[PDB]
């Protein structure tokens, strides 16, 4: 389950073109939106962020959670 | 990379479980010894709760803070730093099948477990006693808690009078409807700062009040001791100044060199003119002094003592009443050595010292610890903080609850009994805490051998229908009541137990989701 | 390189008690357990049964399922004789053995895992059996006073159709106990010769129509047709009817007697032979007063004429499972020889005719007011073949269900939808903390394994288990000032498909649980648990 091995079209890197960067989108805004659907409201609830270094904080704000949020995908 | 969903639940149980774990067999006396194997190839035997997960490198986020847990609850009580880690997580390992199994939502559990914690205080408070603070055969006989298995336990007596006479000094007792209850705060830290003195006696270790300097007195021949002192602060140093404009003194011929000699020594001059002129007896500099100030104050009869941190002289303020002044000039009229007893030039152990100390209590007072080495001087101060800390918990409070997992059983069995009348989807966590309470009773009898099925039906069964105050002993492992054998830990040991576990449990349960990266 | 110890049999894979085989053997029952959780209650789950001859079946019915399963492991094997134990001795509650006998395993890795002996654990549910068999008996409620009336018996059949077909409660039960009533005497003080047997209630299904268009019948039905010409009887009272088990032809010798042909004049012979014969035999039913004729053999063709003479109708049986019992309604016995029916092995029937059924017309045997019957019929109708077979098979269960209604103890009730296992649970944890020793841990999680009951009623029913289970405790909890507890014994499970704030009470929809039912579902759930918990290891050997 990947999309690649383009095949032709001789470039220096991979290209993805019709349904398959379609889901690709859905599937990397869905992750991404999947850490604060947890925390909206006053009734959510935090989680912990943790770092390269290996320490970590917990916080519910969601406008921090976001901000320490790494996201691979270009489309998140 | 990224954990979500129940799995983070998962993760966030058995990293509180495996923390626990390793420390459940560390609880009481009698407690089993851990063997941690260093990556350098060293080795640890040593069953101190505190020194093991100190060397033990973890990795899930909620190990990381039942560690940082143990730092916070190390700094209000100094023992039973094992009891608090056993209890917090077992909180969580006996809600584990009612988050998953039973699938209640998490929130439902942390509102049960606020409920669970007022509950589990108020029953604390029933079963506690209350006891005499200033009797004080009563309080050397708590003291002693933290004193026996140490090597003070033969000085113990002169062990509680540095403790007890270090608490009467900076302990405010205060009560009304007006202006508040102080609760009787006490700090240890700050005021009651221990200062080790080489060579002596344990016996020969005093409480002084007041505050004491290292630093000798610039002049080897000084008046050893002032009647009425009269002590003068300041920030500015005193030597010769600089002007705002680019002079420079570069001295060449050699009938120059008296020329700026004689200006040097006559600004100098009026700098101790003006400390002189109220005529003190005691002269005191945050900053260093030149010789040529000194020889002005030699022969004007006071003594000088360079060098003095900011911090010190605030504590100096308070011993004396001396006001801080900047520049040597707007020296007030306000700075007076009142109240300051004598200036003590002694020496002890080839260091001289400094003796501010007066026949008042300014709520602070000095610890003089003397002994026969440096490591039996360590010894001391370590076990005179853990004898500090269980004096300072009974007089934050005027209570003692039973130990042995007498207090811990009693509370389960008032839990459960509460727990009738709670009808609703919040009963079935509220349950799981009353059973996390009977696991510090059964850590003691499988560090003791006993059949722990046995003993803990029938230590729960004593205390619905005797008194609570039936408990286990930590020798023998037999059922005894805490009357014949007391072991009695105050209150303020299972307030902040009890308080810190349910805050520990609500913060693992709160956090649903664990990322990395930044 | 590494060696083997611990298996000093032969090659085989031993498995030490010490790695917790008694825990895998609950796991492996917890796999079975879940397939149970699904069928009991209305709100169900019916399981595909492919059988090993290619036929599909579809039917809520574990009992079915454990029979097309084959059993190896000793602790599931136990668990489907102790379902035939339920099965054989009652025909409903085969749910109620397997999830509780389920759950008192499930609570058990509690204490396994506590360290408490096997042993132990034992003496704590035999301690706890005896405090419910206690309780089980002042549980009772009501008691039915055996009046045998029509809406006496819809109160016992009402809540044995639900959990098997929903939707029909209401009008099969009329089907239901209308053909009970027929068979079922009305008797009292009389406990040595038994009545209803399972085979008095015959059911036949025919494609076409509803439920609402089924009939009962106080009599069986055939499905052959009145070869005769005489299609039914007159209306008078008590017509004799006659068996025979030899068949219709010249009279012949009871050992071998076959009739052999050589020439041509002999089977001029045979004709004139058969024709006097026949008739002379034929003539003497008659004047005996039989007018019906049962032939559980094959009928000659001038049999056929002599009795379209004397207006007798001629009905062939060839099976002889339906001459079996045939013979309970007007008591006649089949003859072996031909000539002589004996008024003995006579019976009386009142009305013999044919009707049409589904649109095939059948003859059946009925009664009107005399000579009891103890063989009825139901006839069903429904479009769906498929579903009128699966209501067949709740009907048989019903029937069976109405036998636990006889002399041993059948009349008390319980509450039922889950009233009865949440009353047990405060009254045993009441008896776990009185009774002193290490027996209050195994009597307490007892009590805790009837917490399956209500969750399973309301898992099934796709309603929150965190509403509707504690305000079902919370219900049955009340204090009241006096010796006479009271407000509510009534709070069941809810069955809802239409929502409902709270939940409703047993005495609105009189849906409850037999004693007879209950009692002996506790027996055989503890024993089964026993069994399993008893077993600490398995010894096997080469085939």
């Amino acid at each position: 389950f990947n999309n690649s091995r383009s095949d032709t079209l001789f470039l220096g890197g991979e290209k993805i073109s019709g349904d398959d960067i379609r889901n690709q989108n859905v599937l990397a805004t869905m992750a991404v939106a999947n850490v604060v659907k947890s925390s909206l409201g006053p009734v959510g609830l935090d989680k912990m962020l943790v770092d390269d270094i290996g320490d970590f904080t917990v916080t519910n704000d969601g406008a921090t959670i976001l901000s320490l949020l790494d996201v691979q995908h270009p489309a998140g | 990379e990224r954990t979500t969903g129940r799995q983070a639940q998962i993760s966030n149980i058995t990293a509180a479980k495996a923390v626990a774990d390793v420390i459940r067999t560390c609880l009481g006396p009698k407690a089993m010894l851990k063997m941690l194997l260093d990556p350098m190839g060293g080795l640890v035997l040593t069953n101190d709760g505190h020194a093991i997960l100190r060397e033990i490198d973890v990795a899930h986020p909620a190990a990381k803070s039942m560690l940082e847990l143990s730092r916070t609850q190390d700094e209000e009580v100094g023992d039973g730093t094992t009891t608090v880690i056993i209890l917090a997580g077992e909180i969580l390992a006996q809600c584990a099948p009612y988050l998953i199994e039973k699938n209640i939502h998490p929130v439902i559990i942390i509102q049960a477990l606020k409920k669970a914690l007022t509950d589990a205080l108020e029953v604390i408070k029933q079963v506690s006693k209350p006891v005499d603070v200033e009797n004080d055969a009563a309080m050397k006989k708590l003291i002693q808690a933290s004193i026996g298995t140490k090597y003070v336990i033969h000085w113990s007596e002169k062990m509680c009078e540095l403790a007890l006479d270090a608490v009467k000094t900076v302990r405010k007792d205060l009560g009304q409807t007006v202006e508040g209850e102080p609760n009787f705060e006490i700090d240890i830290k700050r005021y009651v700062r221990v200062e080790k003195i080489p060579g002596g006696d344990v016996l020969d270790s005093r409480v002084l009040k007041g505050v004491l300097l290292n630093k000798d007195v610039v002049h080897p021949k000084m008046s050893r001791h002032i009647e009425n002192p009269r002590v003068v602060l300041l920030d500015c140093p005193l030597e010769y100044k600089k002007g705002e404009s680019q002079t420079n003194i570069e001295i060449e011929k050699e009938e120059d060199w008296n020329r700026i000699l004689q200006i040097e020594e006559e600004q100098v001059q009026l700098m101790c003119e003006q400390i002189l002129a109220v005529r003190p007896t005691l002269v005191i500099t945050e900053k260093g002094v030149s010789d040529l100030a000194q020889h002005y104050l030699l022969k004007g009869g006071c003594s000088v003592l360079r060098r003095v941190k900011k911090s010190d002289n605030n504590r100096i303020a308070r011993v004396t009443g001396a006001t801080i002044v900047n520049r040597v000039e707007d020296l007030k009229e306000s700075d007076v050595g009142t109240n300051c007893g004598l200036f003590k030039v002694e020496m002890i152990g080839d260091e001289y010292f400094s003796f501010l100390d007066n026949c008042k209590e300014p709520k602070a007072c000095t610890i003089m610890l003397r002994g026969g080495s440096k490591d039996i001087l360590n010894e001391i101060d370590r076990n005179l903080q853990d004898a500090m800390a269980v004096a300072r918990n009974v007089m934050l409070s005027p209570s003692l609850s039973p130990g042995g997992g007498a207090t811990e059983m009693a509370v389960s069995v008032k839990l459960a009994e509460k727990a009738k009348q709670l009808e609703g989807i919040q009963q079935w966590p509220y349950q799981a805490v009353a059973d996390a309470m009977e696991c510090i009773p059964r850590t003691l009898i499988q560090n003791a051998g006993g059949d722990p099925i046995r003993l803990l039906s029938q230590l729960r069964a004593k205390h619905a229908q005797g008194n609570f105050t039936t408990g286990i002993d930590g020798d023998k492992g037999k059922i005894v009541d805490m009357v014949s054998y007391g072991i009695w830990e105050p209150e303020v040991i299972k307030q902040q137990s009890v308080k810190t576990a349910i805050e520990s449990a609500c913060l693992l349960l709160r956090v649903d989701d664990i990322v990395s990266g930044v | 390189q590494n060696p083997n110890a611990g298996l000093f049999k032969q090659g085989y894979n031993s498995y030490s008690n010490a790695d917790g085989q008694i825990i895998k053997s609950i796991a492996a029952i917890r796999e079975l357990h879940q397939m149970c959780l699904t069928s009991m209650g209305p709100c169900g789950r019916n399981k595909i049964i492919v059988n090993h001859l290619g036929k599909i079946i579809i039917t809520n019915d574990a009992a079915t399922m454990l029979r097309e399963l084959d059993i190896v492991h000793p602790a599931v094997k136990v668990l489907v004789m102790a379902t035939e134990q339920q099965k054989i001795d009652m025909g409903d509650g085969t749910n109620l053995v397997m999830i509780l006998a389920g759950e008192l395993l499930n609570v058990s890795e509690k204490l396994i895992s506590m360290g408490l002996s096997a042993v132990e654990i034992i003496q704590g549910y035999n301690m706890a059996r005896k405090f419910t068999l206690k309780e089980l008996d002042e549980m009772v409620v009501g008691e039915i006073t055996d009046k045998n009336d029509k809406n006496e018996l819809l109160k016992m059949i009402k809540p044995v159709i639900s959990s098997k077909k929903y939707g029909s409660e209401d009008i099969l039960s009329e089907l239901v106990s209308e053909a009970v009533s027929h068979v079922l005497p009305v008797a009292q003080q009389a406990g040595e010769i038994p009545y209803f047997n399972v085979d008095s209630i015959r059911v036949v299904k025919i494609m076409g129509g509803s439920l609402s268009n089924s009939t009962v019948i106080k009599g069986m039905v055939f499905n052959r047709e009145p070869e005769g010409h005489v299609k039914s009887l007159s209306e008078d009272k008590k017509h004799k009817v006659a068996v025979f088990t030899c068949p219709l032809d010249i009279a012949n010798t009871e050992t071998k007697g076959t009739v052999l042909l050589h020439n041509a004049q002999e089977m001029l012979d045979f004709s004139k032979g058969e024709e006097k014969q026949i008739d002379a035999m034929m003539k003497e039913i008659a004047d005996m007063g039989v007018e019906c004729i049962v032939a559980g053999a094959g009928v000659g063709e001038l049999a056929l004429h002599y009795l379209n003479r004397y207006g007798i109708l001629v009905l062939k049986v060839p099976s002889k499972f339906e001459l079996r019992r045939l013979c309970r309604v007007c008591g006649a016995t089949p003859l072996p020889r031909l000539g002589a029916p004996t008024p003995e092995e006579l019976g009386l029937v009142e009305t013999v005719k044919t009707m049409e059924i589904g649109g095939d017309r059948v003859t059946v045997f009925k009664q009107e007011q005399g000579e009891i019957s103890r063989t009825s019929t139901i006839i069903l109708r429904g479009a769906t073949q498929n579903n009128l077979d699966d209501i067949e098979r709740a009907i048989d269960d019903g029937v069976a269900a109405v036998k636990g209604l006889m002399k041993p103890s059948g009349g008390k009730l319980l509450p039922g939808a889950g009233a009865t296992e949440i009353e047990l649970i405060s009254r045993i944890t009441k008896y776990g903390e009185r009774t002193p020793g290490l027996l209050q841990l195994a009597i307490k999680q007892f009590a805790v394994a009837f917490e399956v009951v209500p969750r399973t009623l309301a898992e099934t029913a796709g309603l929150d288990v965190n509403e509707v289970l504690p305000n079902l405790y919370a219900a049955h909890n009340v204090t009241e000032p006096g010796a006479v507890k009271t407000d509510h014994l009534y709070k069941g499970v809810d069955i809802d498909g239409e929502s409902d704030e709270g939940v409703k009470d047993i005495r609105e929809e009189n849906i409850y649980d037999m004693l007879a039912t209950k009692k002996f579902a506790i027996n055989v759930a503890t024993e089964a648990a026993t069994t399993v918990l008893s077993i600490d290891q398995i010894i096997m050997a080469k085939k």
